[PDB]
């Protein structure tokens, strides 16, 4: 049931890569610091996905077998699993241990952020559900891996190569799960069970930025690669 | 169509 000398290696490399993001603390700091308009708060979500997106870039360029795999099926996978990271990441955010209060705020933040209502409910059913699986930041780096090297993404050629390259990486994560949570059995079935729900946010991303209670919605030339926007 | 993406990749 332990990891072999090979997969602490991979472990520890995909940790030392996933860490190479934006602090939690800082994102929640800026948050928390002030209250600003559904205007600020838009260019504040764009300056945070266009850094996001960077360091995601990065993060997958260094996944074991990545670069081996043909450049349009590259380009499939970054573009498919942009969003679902995004989502995972504010995800782990949301769930990071604040002072008495502090994420009850952070909470009420979010809600008068811009986005509409309708977009708010589900995005916090699906943190609180995160949140209710007390994930460990190795399974964080991990699930984040495993949505990047989908096979089953839109316009994958090679889906094998794509299934060979996450195939180590489930394993590794299945084993963490019977390390860190051996009262729970159901473990690693809840984390990849909740991946269907972050596939929803893909198909209702656009819908959820041009609702944002802005009159200009204005994204950077490499948010509009990324999104199916302006 | 996505070359700032390729530019990224390569
Ligand atoms: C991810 C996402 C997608 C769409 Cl369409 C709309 C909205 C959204 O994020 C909501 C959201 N859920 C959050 C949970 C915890 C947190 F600290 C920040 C969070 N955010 C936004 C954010 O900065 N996210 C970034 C996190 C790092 C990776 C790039 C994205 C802030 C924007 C400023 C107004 C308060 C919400």
């Amino acid at each position: 049931m332990e990891l072999t000398p090979d997969q602490q290696t991979l472990l520890h490399f995909i940790m030392d890569s996933y860490n190479k993001q934006r602090m939690p603390q800082e994102i929640t700091n800026k948050i928390l610091k002030e209250a600003f308009s559904a205007e600020e708060n838009f260019l504040i979500l764009t300056e945070m996905a266009t850094n996001h997106v960077q360091v995601l870039v990065e993060f997958t360029k260094k996944l074991p077998g990545f670069q081996t795999l043909d450049h349009e099926d590259q380009i499939a996978l970054l573009k498919g699993s942009a969003v679902e990271a995004m989502f995972l990441r504010s995800a782990e955010i949301f769930n990071k241990k604040l002072p008495s209060g502090h994420s009850d705020l952070l909470e009420a933040r979010i809600r008068n952020s811009g986005i509409s209502d309708e977009y708010i409910t589900p995005m916090f059913s699906f943190y609180k559900s995160i949140g209710e699986l007390k994930m460990t930041q190795e399974e964080y780096a991990l699930l984040t891996a495993i949505v990047i090297l989908s096979p089953d993404r839109q316009y994958i050629k090679d889906r094998e190569a794509v299934e060979k390259l996450q195939e180590p990486l489930l394993d590794v994560l299945q084993k963490l799960c019977k390390i860190h949570q051996p009262e729970n059995p159901q473990h690693f079935a809840c984390l990849l069970g909740r991946l269907t729900e972050l596939r929803t946010f893909n198909h209702h991303h656009a819908e959820m930025l041009m609702s944002w209670r802005v009159n200009d919605h204005k994204f950077t030339p490499l948010l509009c690669e990324i999104w199916d926007v302006q | 169509d996505h070359q700032l993406l390729r530019y990224l990749l390569d």
